[PDB]
Order: structure tokens, then C-alpha cells, then sequence
């Protein structure tokens, strides 16, 4: 089975933890618990074949922010989260964009995009929005919710099919 | 590169040396080292690695005490800071504010990576750990005393964070995805409990049923009940509890295969009994329920059962297969069982035999320490090893199965007792008797038995049924 | 090819069993193990001139599993009883074992050794002078072996070997 390592990066309290341990465990986590770095793991068949997905959980909280350079090396994949009632943490996405391309030195790298907590009704930011910059990366947008599970198997196999093809 | 405090006053800042660190032939991979080295690179300040973490911690307490680690983390954590460069100096001289580029290098590139990750360590000690605690209430009052008094704007989250969790593991649902398919009855119907038997609940609601008991006793099972072999050793009821109730349900189960087959005594009905089992079997492959096969499988390789040629030539031959085919599972050390486990969809249950063989070998067949340059080293990679087996496990403990829980039937096989007040000898000396009665050896011909039960046998498969 | 040898080791957990078929697999000169990798459980041999392949079944940890003993025990020809020389109840054990392979191969004369096996530095509890009582009540080779220098080991899986040749 052919491993993958992907990575959850995105703003504080976006939700990346929580989008993790929905996958992981089908659970959703209601605190809200400042990760500093976690590591999972899960074996799942995609589109027929076998996988093993590490997934790096990472720490959004700004304080953090010198040590992000160390697990963007290492990941294969990542993806890029916001949250969709929160227009900073869409305004952030961009740092992330760019870091990672220049960390790994290439504009060729398997990413999604991916506005969460999508079962909140007070949306701030619009999917056009958010669509027209996954296009402008040429990626794709998945709408989720950790809460639900609207969409996080989408955007974590998406992920995978990503780097699969790379 | 970043100068470093003198190692007199920090200890974690001496030079790697094959004296005191040996690496494993993008990050490194460590073979050996002193206890020192291993916590400074469990606290790296150049990279992450979330899953030495759980190495260290899962396997530490062969090496080090839990009040030591505790000790050792808090001194890694205690960083002195530079004084002010020349340059520094020449600024303050005259009046104007350093720009002290060297200092905030050195707190944004070393001290708060190192004081976050010593915060990690003890995040998921606290978190996936809390044994340790539990289990010395001193150790507890420390780690909150060390927490509650990080200052410091910087940590300050996370300091907040951890003392709400501690919190909160002291006084210590599931989405899906699809609704559970309906629950099946055949001959016993809902509540009567008094009728429930081998062939009177439905095969699939009983692979079912055993399936969600056998997942959530292999899902119980903690790394603290396996380290150190602690399950073969005279406080294994004390220290591996989960993991034996766990063997001892599969344990029963087999037995009671093997008890339903041999107490009827009449041909034809032991076929239909047999055939149900090779049915059950069937299920738990289809649910991955790898415990439950090799129950199934155990119990019909089993010295009463195997010998039972006429038995045997009466099953269907496409039920000979099955049979056959989960059989292969187990051959050749298990090759094909680990090629179909790495294959599969979870939810699963692995077989937890495999693992423990594993383990105990791993341990008993390493060194504890290797020797260098005349110093005694750690032997990590030892460690590692048995770190990959618990965490392979804990892989598999995390995917639930999507199935209604039917508590009249759970609660039958949590009370099944094949052996009633019997000692193992007398009831497996009893169950080959049984065998020898119902089927003599040659050259001793067979005799006939009469029925003893009073419902039909006739299957209803184990195909599932789906009403609106 | 040549002949393979289906043998397995049976007795009680607990009381450094593992250490004789690790020893034997083992690279003599590292002391290491990985039971995870195949080739950590078979091994080429010379046994009196004639070379033949050795596989080694070994569940040690799983005893627990005691209604998963007849399917282990099933699959091989010879058996290696062991027991510990610092544990009596280990020893007084053996009967079961051998009562239950008989019953499994269906046979009175089952190519088996008892070993008694030094685990640690502890008082010995049973003479060796016991152990070779009961082996020769049972017509069966004694052989007496250390879980630390290596002492016993091949003439325990030889003498095995040899129990089956001349079976
Ligand atoms: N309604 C709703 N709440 C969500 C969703 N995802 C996360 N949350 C909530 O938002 C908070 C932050 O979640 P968390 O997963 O910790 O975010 P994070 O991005 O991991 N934070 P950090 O960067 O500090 O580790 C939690 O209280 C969580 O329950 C979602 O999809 N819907
Ligand atoms: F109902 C039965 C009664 C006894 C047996 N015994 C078995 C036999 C054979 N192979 C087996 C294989 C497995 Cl896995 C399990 C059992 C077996 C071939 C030699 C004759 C018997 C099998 C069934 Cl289905
Ligand atoms: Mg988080």
C-alpha cells in the first residue's frame, strides 16, 4: 500500500482539528484545544486502492508561525483551511499559498482548498469568492463541515487523488 | 547557525557524539542515545515529529521513571538566554535601543519551538498517557504545578489549554454517513430472550452482535496493558485487563462452537449446526470481523470438532470452501491474513494474537542498551519497534461500525459460559468424549441419535433483508 | 528440494520461552530480532551430513488463546515441550501438553523433546534429575537450555530433528 502525508494548515480555530478527528474517528470535537502539532493515521481504500494517509495536524495560532517551514517540507499535500464565517481566516489562506510553494520550491503543489463549518448560517465568506481563488491555484474548493461530516471525505480523498496523479 | 548556552548551565546543548547519540543509517532516525539526547530530540527545536512523540511516550517507562521524564522536560524547558552581543553593547553605551538580532533569533528559533514542544510532550502525555497520572497522584500535582506557572505571553495559550484538559481527564458520539441496516430475527423474536440460541437468533444478527462486542473489546485495549509484556506476566490481571477480557470472549465463544457442535449428537442436525457456524463465519468476513473468523476457524480445527469425517462429508462443498479459504488466513504465519488485513476497508478487528507474539519477541530478542565508547546507550530502536506494533492497533481501534447495537443479544453472548462451573481440563476432556460418543474411531461403526431440537433447521441465509 | 521440518514449541507464558527459538534464528553474533520480517522463523541447516530446512512455530505471548492450541499444535510433525527450571508449575504443565498433542496428532508416539529452560538467574525449583525422570517415563530426550549464552539451543532443535528422522 503507497503511503501519503498530508498536511491541515489554515488560521487558529478554523477547524482543522476538528475536520481531522471527524475522518479519524467519526467524532466531532466541540472544544476548542490550540493544537500544537498532532499525527494521524488511517487506512482507506480510495477509488479501489489501498492507502495509508499520515495526516499532519498543525497549529494555526500566530504564535506558532516559525515553526510551519519544518512540516511543509515534509508533506506531500496539504490542505488549506478557512473557515466560511470567518473573512480573516480567508484573507490568511494566501500566506499559507505562498509559503508553501516557497518552502517546497515549486507552484506544482497538490493543495485544496477548503472553507469549513459550512452547517453555520452566518456565512462572510462567499463560495464565488472562495472559487475564484482555488482557480486562480489551480485547485479545487470543497465545502465542509466537521460538525456533519458534509464534504471532509471529499476533501481529504480529493487530497489524495491529488498527489496520486502528481 | 545559532550559538547555544554553555553546557554547563544547559545540559541538552552538548555536542551529539557517537558517545551519547547513534543514528540509523528528511529527518534522522535514531538508533541509540542517552536519556538526555532522546529528550532533546523528542523536543527538537529544527523539526517535528509528532510520531516520536508517541514513541517516546508510549515506550519510555523501560528507561526512565515517569517522575524522572517529568523532571528531565521541565529542566529542557527552562532555557537560558543569551547575553547582549558587542554590538549591543556598543548601542546601550550610548544610549540606544539594541536591536538584539541575536537574542530574538534565538527566542523565535530555539526557545519557543523547544518550550512548545516540551508543552506537546505534555499535552499528549496528558492527553493519550494519563495513566501515569492516574496511577501517582503526586506526579499529577507536579505536571499541574509546572503548567499553571509557565508566564509568558507566548506559551499562553497553550498553558491554558493543557490546564483545562488536565482538568477535565480527571472527572473523565459518533457520526455517521448512513443509517445501520435493520436489525434481523428468524426463530427467537424481540425480548425473548429465554429462546435465544445458536440456531434460533439470525446468523447475520449474531455475526453482528459479537462483531460490535469483539470491535468494542479490541477498541478498549491500551498500550499501557502491552509494553513490557505486562499480559504474560503474575500481575497481568492488574496490568492487562481490557487485552484478557478481550481473549477470554474469543476464548468462550470457540469453546461454545465447539460445545454446540458436539452436544448434537444426532448427524443431521450437527450438519445444520456446522453449516450455520460456516455461515456466521461468512458474515464476519464480510464485516472484516477477523477475530470472529478465527474463532470460527479455531473451533472447527479444534480436536473434538476435526475428527468429525462424517460430519464434514455432509457440508456443502461451497461451505467446505469457506471454511477452507479463512483456514489459508492463518497458514504460513499468518501471510495471508497480514496481506488481506493491509487490504481492506475499515471498521475491522484484527486478530490481537499476532500482535502480541510480536511484541513479546521484540522484547525479549533486544538489548535494552547498547554499548559505545565505553557508555551505555539506550537502544531506541528497540523501542520504536514495539511503538509500531501499539501503534498499528491504535490505527485499527479508531473506525466504529455502523451497526445498531441489539442489547437483549449483546447481553446473551456477554453472559455466554460454555463451561459453566467446569475447570478447562474437565470441560475439553468432556468435549472429546462427546466427540469419541458421536463419532467412534475406526474401525467402530456409527450409531444414530435421536433429534433434540424441536424448531425447524432450515436456515434463513445470510443475505440481509430490507423492508421500506 | 530439500526436507522441510514442521516443528512447535509449546508451554507456559511467562517464563522465557520466546528466548530458544529466537536464539536459534538469530544471527549468533548481534544480538537483535525483528519476528516481524519472514526468514525470523525458518532457517537452513546441517543436521549429521544432511542439510535441511528448519520452520519454527512459536506463538509464545498467545497462550491466553488456550482454545487456539489444537490448531497451532495440528500444523507440525515434532514438538519442543518447554518449561522453565525456576517455575514448578511451568514443569508440572508438560502432561497437559503432551496429553493434549497425542490427542491432536492422534498418536502415542509423537516425535517431541522436553527443555528445560534457564531464564534468569533466579533458584532453580526443578533438578534436572526430575525433568530426566519424567522424560524417560515418557521415552521422550531431555535437554536442558539457557535463554542467555546460547547453551542447548541447537542440540534441543537437533535432537528434535533427529526424534523425527528416526520416527
Ligand atoms: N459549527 C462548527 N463548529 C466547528 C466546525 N469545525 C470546528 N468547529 C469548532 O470550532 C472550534 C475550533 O476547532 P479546532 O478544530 O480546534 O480548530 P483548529 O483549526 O484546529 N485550531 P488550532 O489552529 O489552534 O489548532 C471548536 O470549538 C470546534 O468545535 C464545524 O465544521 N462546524
Ligand atoms: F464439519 C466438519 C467436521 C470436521 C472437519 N474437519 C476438517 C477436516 C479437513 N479439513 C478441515 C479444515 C478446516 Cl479449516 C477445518 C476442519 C477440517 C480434512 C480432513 C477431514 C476433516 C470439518 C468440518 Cl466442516
Ligand atoms: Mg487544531
Amino acid at each position: 500500500m503507497t503511503e501519503y502525508k498530508l498536511v491541515v494548515v489554515g488560521a487558529g480555530g478554523v477547524g482543522k482539528s476538528a475536520l481531522t478527528i471527524q475522518l479519524i474517528q467519526n467524532h466531532f470535537v466541540d472544544e476548542y484545544d490550540p493544537t500544537i502539532e498532532d499525527s494521524y493515521r488511517k487506512q482507506v481504500v480510495i477509488d479501489g486502492e489501498t492507502c495509508l494517509l499520515d495526516i499532519l495536524d498543525t497549529a494555526g495560532q500566530e504564535e506558532y508561525s516559525a515553526m510551519r517551514d519544518q512540516y511543509m517540507r515534509t508533506g506531500e499535500g496539504f490542505l488549506c483551511v478557512f473557515a466560511i464565517n470567518n473573512t480573516k481566516s480567508f484573507e490568511d489562506i494566501h500566506q499559507y499559498r505562498e509559503q508553501i510553494k516557497r518552502v517546497k520550491d515549486s507552484d506544482d503543489v497538490p493543495m485544496v482548498l477548503v472553507g469549513n463549518k459550512c452547517d453555520l448560517a452566518a456565512r462572510t465568506v462567499e463560495s464565488r469568492q472562495a472559487q475564484d481563488l482555488a482557480r486562480s491555484y489551480g485547485i479545487p474548493y470543497i465545502e465542509t463541515s466537521a460538525k456533519t461530516r458534509q464534504g471532509v471525505e471529499d476533501a481529504f480523498y480529493t487530497l489524495v487523488r491529488e498527489i496520486r496523479q502528481h | 547557525q545559532m550559538r547555544l548556552p554553555s553546557a554547563d548551565v544547559y545540559r541538552f546543548a552538548e555536542p551529539d557524539s557517537e558517545e551519547n547519540i547513534i543514528f540509523e543509517e528528511g529527518i534522522p532516525i535514531i538508533k541509540a542515545g542517552t536519556v538526555i539526547k532522546l529528550i532533546e530530540r523528542l523536543t527538537y527545536h529544527m523539526y517535528a515529529d509528532p510520531n516520536f512523540v508517541r514513541t517516546f511516550l508510549t515506550t519510555y517507562r523501560s528507561f526512565c521513571k515517569p517522575q524522572e521524564l517529568l523532571s528531565l522536560i521541565i529542566e529542557r524547558f527552562e532555557i537560558p538566554e543569551p547575553e547582549p552581543t558587542e554590538a549591543d553593547r556598543i548601542a546601550i553605551e550610548n544610549g540606544d535601543q539594541p536591536l538584539s538580532a541575536e537574542l530574538k533569533r534565538f527566542r523565535k528559533e530555539y526557545i519557543q519551538p523547544v518550550q512548545l514542544r516540551v508543552l506537546n510532550v505534555c499535552r499528549h502525555w496528558v492527553e493519550h498517557h494519563f495513566y501515569d497520572f492516574e496511577r501517582d497522584a503526586y506526579l499529577l500535582q507536579r505536571m499541574e504545578e509546572f503548567i499553571g506557572t509557565v508566564r509568558g505571553k507566548a506559551m499562553k495559550k497553550w498553558v491554558e489549554s493543557i490546564t483545562k484538559i488536565i482538568q477535565r481527564k480527571k472527572i473523565a458520539n459518533i457520526t455517521f454517513q448512513s443509517s445501520p441496516p435493520t436489525v434481523e430475527w428468524h426463530i427467537s423474536r424481540p425480548g425473548h430472550i429465554e429462546t435465544f440460541d445458536l440456531l434460533t437468533l439470525h446468523p447475520i444478527e449474531i455475526a453482528r452482535q459479537l462483531t460490535l462486542l469483539e470491535s468494542d473489546l479490541y477498541r478498549a485495549v491500551q498500550p499501557s496493558e502491552l509494553v513490557g509484556s505486562v499480559w504474560t506476566k503474575e500481575d497481568k490481571e492488574i496490568n492487562s485487563p481490557n487485552l484478557l477480557k478481550m481473549i477470554r470472549h474469543t476464548t468462550n465463544l470457540t469453546l461454545w462452537f465447539e460445545k454446540c457442535i458436539v452436544e448434537t449428537e444426532n448427524l443431521e442436525e450437527r450438519v445444520a449446526v456446522v453449516s450455520r457456524i460456516i455461515e456466521i463465519l461468512q458474515v464476519f468476513q464480510e464485516l472484516n470481523n477477523f477475530n470472529g473468523v478465527l474463532e470460527v476457524v479455531s473451533a472447527m480445527n479444534s480436536s473434538p470438532v476435526y475428527r468429525l469425517d462424517h460430519t464434514f462429508e455432509q457440508i456443502p462443498s461451497r461451505q467446505k470452501k469457506i471454511l477452507e479459504e479463512a483456514h489459508e488466513l492463518s497458514e504460513d504465519h499468518y501471510k495471508k491474513y497480514l496481506a488481506k488485513l493491509r487490504s481492506i476497508n475499515p471498521p475491522c478487528v484484527p486478530f490481537f494474537g499476532i500482535y502480541l507474539t510480536n511484541i513479546l519477541k521484540t522484547e525479549e530478542g533486544n538489548p535494552e542498551v547498547l554499548k559505545r565508547h565505553g557508555k551505555e546507550l539506550i537502544n531506541f530502536s528497540k523501542r520504536r519497534k514495539v511503538a509500531e506494533i501499539t501503534g498499528e492497533i491504535q490505527q485499527y481501534q479508531n473506525q466504529p461500525y455502523c451497526l445498531r447495537v441489539e442489547s437483549d443479544i449483546k447481553r446473551f453472548f456477554e453472559n455466554l459460559n460454555p463451561m459453566g462451573n467446569s475447570m478447562e481440563k474437565e470441560f475439553t476432556d468432556y468435549l472429546f468424549n462427546k466427540s469419541l460418543e458421536i463419532e467412534p474411531r475406526n474401525p467402530k461403526p456409527l450409531p444414530r441419535f435421536p433429534k433434540k431440537y424441536s424448531y425447524p433447521l432450515k436456515s434463513p441465509g445470510v443475505r440481509p433483508s430490507n423492508p421500506r
